[PDB]
């Protein structure tokens, strides 16, 4: 039964779906817990914009870095070898970039981050209520109502309209981004099915072979290290550990401990 | 809810409920009494005794010592129903609520009307009494219930003495010590249960011996196959032989030795 | 529910409930007492002793030791029911409700009516009394319950003293050291187990030997075959032989070695 | 059930202390009488008074044993007296009528003197005026104090007696205590084997008598070995039974101790 | 169960302080006794005087053994007394009447001077007017502090006492702790197999006595080999038994250490 | 099942995650237990500073002590030998410093600590009624208001502005530290990949050799240590 | 738990509320370990300060953890400074609103401030001392591990041989007393398997008891006081 779970774990679509669901849940928890939408007139666009970008950037970097094989790819970087490196890089990038795309999409769909983000950028010259011959209190109240300040002075309905407008735009952006992303994927796949010299079945076989041989060589290296250490003990103490020791014992002296300290 | 159907329902009406009190207590008593006679094997070999002689030569001296046992082993069932009803008190109070003397009520002054005393007293078991007489009803209801509960306890006492009286006479007048009667008691049941068990088997073997002649073979279960392989039969038991083991047996000694069942008397060839 | 059937319901009435209470507790004691005599085998052989002689040869004094045993053993049933009812107290209070003197009543001033005394007191157990006399009703209820429990605790005390006197004197005046009596009391209760056990086996074996001569074979279970195979019967034991192992027996010794049961006496011829 | 033996206090003057005496003394007495009978050490003592019919033996040897009889049977009344005193219901119902109205405290001089005993009688049953409830509560604790007071100190005097008796027992018994421990383990070992053999030697004699009557004795599979392994020819003489019943005080035979009359009989 | 064993303060002057002593000291007192009885070291120490009756052993050699005996049984008094002090029920009930009213603070002078002690006595029973709840609370909290202060330092006294004695016992004793561990294990092990041998040798003698009376002994399967494995002829004389019990302090015989009087008797 | 649990323990990804969850949960109760945000006018910046870094620092002290490897490194220290040790030191450092920043980040994103830490250093020039020419009450009220003194005296607007601006500063201070931690981890592994002469494939052999070098030798020591003891007892008592 | 509020007396409780329960825990630790008596034996019979701290600190965990956890609740320290007529009311605060508010926060502020000092001290002590002792000790950790395992296997086998060697002793004496031994089923072969040759002398065991720190002879490593006894 657990073998089936591991088999589905090998399915990349399932692991990417798990990543997307986990990122969406984390974003929802973060928004519901620790956002608070600071309401300062001076720099409020900064807070929302940072909330939009920094989590996406750190998730992208984490996805790129958590894959060990990309380090080897870069080391080789720093014919067919170039094509294979490009294919592996694209395949790893896909999973590296799925999560930040999910974060951006869900944030835009929710709309709160964009709502608090570009709120002071709203156009109010159309509305005749906001005269503000001072020209400064207008920006103050504009940044002030979207966060938590109702300020029930007839402006609330206006503010909702403004909010609605921004929210509407947010949704579009999300979907717009989504559209572009999908388009990119398609053309990206085109490259992976146009510049690739290997057959479609050849690529999957080759990847399975690479994973098999990597695991096999790791196991072989561990076993070789184990055998080398076993040999070191059977040459120092004169007996093989884990076997019948009642035959001989070296009884090493003080000078013998220094020899095994070399590695 | 079968017990719910036979539940007592007192019809509150003068000169009427005590009939219902009788026919809702006596009849189940009569039914229980009849069942005791029918199922008691000691009553059939009594009937078959007078049947086959067709003359009734035998006197009443041997009949009465058995006839009491026939009722005694069966009359217990009506009594344990008659006493239970009396202890509950429902049967008596509805039966006799009409007869309560209108001058014998206490715990209240002279508030009992005399227009229809029997009628109003008849409805006491149904609790359909005006609240101005609720003291009277709770006096008559508790008084009548006493009379029943007194009679029920007394009746248990009378059986509690008749049993001890009988069990003494049945051991003082019989010519056999009790330790021998226990054997004779442990033999009548030991034989009868063997007889019934062996009758069924010799029935089945005879049956399987005829069906085979009608089909060429007989279907038998795995354990039933052992029965045919062990207890073969040659025919049937003649009627006069079946007629000598039915009836009443009274300790006929043979050549200085005892016989404990009428079958045993035939077993020695007598 | 048989508990509701035999429940003690007090008929609150003058000169009536004590008659009921007498027959609502004594009669079950009588039934319990009758059961004890009937089941105890020590009374049938005492009866069987009176039937074979037909003359009253045996003296009463030797038989009084056994005569006290049947009554003594069966006396638990009345005592364990007379005492339990007394401690519960319901039986007594309904019985003696109507005898309480109104003048000697306490806990309240002399406002107890005397127009119809016994009628009101008789109604105390059923709680059918005006609340103006609730203090009186409770006072008599507690006082009467006190006498029941005091009588009940006295009753159990007397029985315990009687048992102590009985067992102490029985061991003192018996002519056998009490260790031997234990062996003897471990014999009669052991013989009767074997004697009953073979009574059936020598009955069933005699049952089979009768049916077989009639039907031509006998149906048996797997175990019953061992009974017929291992234990064969030849005939029946004579009636006088049965007569020699029923009755009372009082430590008749032979030659200097005891015989513990009358059957053992007959086993020596 | 516990309801039947539950303590119900009759709140009456000069009456409840009678009930408390009966509701505590009698259960104590019934336990003590039970204790004597069950303890097998008293019957042989009783049987000791029988066979001699002269009282040759002096009281001094008997006194050391006689304490072991009453004392070992006194545990049941003590553990019943203690719990009743610790529970406290009996004691307060016992002495309620003897509380001095003058010594009453926690309240002003408000307690009536019309019928003090009658009022004092109804304290345990909550049959008291609310104005006197303070008096009732005060005596509900002062009286309950004495019961719990008497219970604990009566426990202590019992407790020191166990130590006093045991230490004196080891002080006066000539043999060493570890040997006495072996003697204790011998009495249980002989009694069990004798009792276990009492049934078997009864059964063999039982089957040897029924067989002579019926012609065969019906025995189950396990009882069959009892007849085969353990055959008997008769009974034992009455004097032989009469020589292994009674009391025994460490009679030494030629430097070899004997632990039981049977052992003394086993040496002839 | 737990309802019987509980604390209820008798709110009475010159009376509750007796209850606190009785309700705790006596249960502690009996627990002190119980430890003595169960321990086997007491009786042999007690039996030491019996076999001499002359005071052959001087005070100095025998004083060493006395120290260990009391401490082993002292577990029960300390494991209970500090627990009650932690609850503080005894102290609040005992010395409430002896609290000096002059030291009462954190309130205006309101407590009556007519009966200062009587009012103080009723504090534990929750019987106190709400105006004096502050006066009740301050003392109740003060007494609970003092009780807990007393109780806590008791544990420290126990803690230091065992620590200093253990090294002192090691320092005073001429034996290494590794030697003591083996020797102490020997006593804790030789006793167990001594007792087991006692019952087997008890039963074997018991079986032989019954057989000489009945003629056969009814033993279970495991007891059958007991007769075969360990057949005895007689018993062991009282002087041989006496040479086992008593006290013993590590005698030596030609460089051979002896660990028990039995081992001392083993060499003859 | 149980073997799978130990197998996943070998991977270092779950080890970092397991410590992170414990720190946040205990902090969420400890911060609400005996923190209480005091308003010591004389010294409250000490209060915020102490329980913002010091409880994280002790984990680093614990982290170094939790590994027996770095004690050996100190002994050898007190070349290729340094190159191998430096890689091990980096790997030891990687698993040792995750926890202190883990608690540091969540406290910064919580915003409760900084509010009670640097309130007295805030700027009050914008508000026109924190004039306080005496320059005495201003420090006290600035370091007194945010704790529990709501003071609805036309200054609650400032207390929202001060808290929100600090919370924004608290939130902004959060990721920036997160960003630098990610940056350092990225280059350090890249440095460990280029500076180390051994290939990553050859790195696996050596690292696997390290993890079983402690076990096999220790197992050999135990067998030899015991076998000596019985032969001593044979000479002492003759028992195996 | 119980927090007394009496002025000029609460500070006594605070010391008793933590210090006394802490030290008894420390006493339990030293008692349970057998290394303390080894030093006691060595001093009784006859540079060892490094070994003392190693075993002393091992038992120091239990007293330490109680001290900090009590300060975590913090009610212990609120009694101390508050006590040091209005001062009594301050002690009544945990049991004039401006006066009581300022002091109460001050007490809790100092409570955790003093509470975390020990933890910082603990980390330094467990770090520096462990490092310096290993550096001071000439033997390597591999030798140290073998030294620890030599002692770890020593006690389990000594207890194992002590019990068996005790039965073969005690059985003989009881046999001399009664005439046989009622040994159990598993112990039947125990006597036959190991017939002891006698009882070893007292000074023989005395020599192997004490402190031993690698007094190597002729280049042969020696680890225990019994090891040199060979």
């Amino acid at each position: 039964l657990n073998n089936i779970v591991s088999s589905l774990q090998r399915n990349g679509i399932f692991i990417n779906s798990l990543i997307a669901a986990l990122t969406i849940g984390g974003q929802q928890l973060f928004s519901s817990s620790t956002f608070s939408c600071p309401c300062q007139v001076g720099k409020n666009f900064y807070y929302g914009s940072a909330f939009l970008v920094i989590p996406a950037l750190i998730l992208l970097v984490a996805g790129f870095a958590l894959r060990s094989q990309m380090w080897t790819i870069t080391g080789e970087y720093c014919p067919l070898e170039c094509k294979l490196a490009c294919l592996r890089f694209f395949s790893i990038t896909g999973r590296a970039v799925i999560a930040p795309l999910t974060w951006l999409a869900v944030t835009l769909l929710t709309g709160t981050y964009y709502e608090c983000a570009a709120s002071e950028f709203a156009s109010v010259d159309h509305y005749p209520m906001f005269d503000n011959v001072s020209a400064s209190k207008r920006e103050e109240i504009l940044a002030g109502f979207p966060c938590c300040r109702s300020a029930p002075s007839d402006v609330i309905l206006v503010r909702d309209e403004i909010a609605l407008l921004h929210r509407y735009q947010s949704q579009m952006l999300g979907w717009i981004l989504i559209t572009l992303a999908t388009i990119a994927a398609l053309v990206s796949c085109c490259v992976a099915k146009c510049c690739s010299p290997l057959t479609s079945l050849q690529h999957c076989y080759w990847t399975s072979h690479l994973q098999n041989e990597r695991e096999l060589f790791e196991q072989a290296a561990e076993q070789h290290s184990r055998l080398l250490m076993m040999h070191r003990i059977k040459k120092l103490f004169g007996f093989i550990p884990g076997s019948e020791d009642v035959k001989h014992i070296r009884i090493p002296s003080c000078q013998d401990w220094k020899d095994i300290s070399v590695p | 809810e079968l017990f719910s159907v036979v539940a007592f329902h007192c019809p509150c009406s003068p000169a009427r409920n005590y009939l219902y009190g009788l026919a809702a207590i006596g009849v189940p008593a009569l039914v229980l009494f009849i069942i005791g006679i029918i199922l008691n094997n000691h009553t059939w070999n009594l009937v078959a005794e007078c049947q086959h002689r067709r003359t009734k030569n035998c006197s009443a001296a041997p009949t009465f010592l058995l006839l009491s046992s026939i009722l005694g082993r069966a009359a217990v069932a009506p009594v344990t129903w008659s006493v239970i009803s009396l202890l509950r008190g429902e049967a008596y109070v509805c039966a006799l609520s009409e007869f309560v003397d209108p001058s014998s009520l206490t715990a209240r002054e002279e508030h009992f009307p005399s227009a229809h005393a029997t009628e109003i007293l008849a409805r006491f078991p149904c609790k359909e009494n005006p609240d101005n007489l609720s003291d009277f009803r709770e006096e008559v209801s508790r008084r009548l219930r006493y009379e029943s509960q007194l009679f029920g306890w007394l009746l248990i006492g009378v059986v509690a003495i008749l049993v001890f009286l009988t069990k003494c006479l049945k051991h003082y007048c019989s010519p056999l010590s009790y330790r021998q009667e226990a054997y004779w008691a442990q033999y009548r049941a030991n034989e009868d249960q063997l007889f019934q068990r062996t009758a069924e088997v010799h029935s089945r073997v005879l049956a399987a011996n005829n069906v085979r002649r009608f089909f060429g073979f007989v279907a038998l279960n795995k354990d039933d196959e052992e029965l045919i392989a062990n207890f073969p039969v040659e025919g049937t038991q003649p009627r006069p032989q079946w007629n000598a083991i039915t009836g009443v047996y009274l300790y006929r000694e043979n050549q200085g030795l005892p016989l404990y069942s009428r079958l045993h008397k035939w077993a020695q060839g007598l």
